[PDB]
């Protein structure tokens, strides 16, 4: 006998979540002035 | 202090536009 | 009717500035990079686009 | 003075009435709180091995 | 008792500053590192650190 | 005038009183040794093809 496989359609994040680390406190990011390296953004890891 | 700078550059209905 | 002036860039500046990263890193479940978005001087950027 | 429980200290925050850290402007590199413990991960804030 | 005068500045500052470099290079035996050391104004960096 | 073996020579060093560099201040890549013939080719010195 036999039949169908089901179908998960595999593709990509809607918003593209998670293809940018973001809040979590290791690896988190920058944009500061070349001069200064003063960071500007502290994201606290509790802010979805 | 020869001048002053207002600022309309908004488009331009007549004489007007802002807000 | 539109500004007649005072509101474009005459000389050649530049839609769409491309940037590529100045420093790469990888892991083996990351990646991270750094660019040098230098905005320029006489000008205004807005980190929307 | 037998103390030996002082490197499970991970984070420490130091708040004047709730809402103004003490160190405050920017005397750090993470303006919120002390850190002790940076094991999880590390961007670089570490010290000798 | 400690001088409250002017010895430790109110204004927002960093204490501790992260430079990451501007440019570099690679070799086999070699590794060219060029940072900015842009010390911001009125106040005095030491080298010893 | 039939000089023919200027094609081996690697390396030449003027030190006026036992300590100064002739090629002087930094003036050069090699700021002490004058270098006509790199065999070690890395750092990205070596002209014409």
């Amino acid at each position: 006998q036999a039949a169908p496989n089901r179908p998960n359609y595999i593709g990509f994040r809607d918003n593209f979540i998670g293809l940018m680390y973001y809040n979590s406190t290791g690896n988190m990011g920058v944009l500061a002035g070349q001069a200064s390296q003063l960071n500007a953004v502290v994201d606290l890891q509790d802010r979805n | 202090a020869p001048r002053h700078g207002s600022r309309p550059f908004m488009g331009t209905w007549n004489e007007i536009g802002t807000s | 009717v539109a500004p007649t002036h005072d509101v474009t860039t005459d000389r050649s500046q530049r839609l769409t500035l491309r940037f590529v990263p100045v420093d790469r890193e990888d892991t083996a479940y990351s990646y991270k990079v750094r660019f040098t978005l230098a905005v320029g001087d006489n000008r205004v950027l807005d980190m929307a686009s | 003075g037998t103390f030996y429980l002082n490197h499970t200290f991970k984070k420490v925050s130091i708040m004047f009435d709730s809402s103004v850290s003490w160190p405050g402007n920017d005397r750090l590199l993470t303006p919120n709180e002390f850190e002790i413990k940076r094991t999880v991960d590390g961007e670089g804030y570490n010290v000798a091995q």
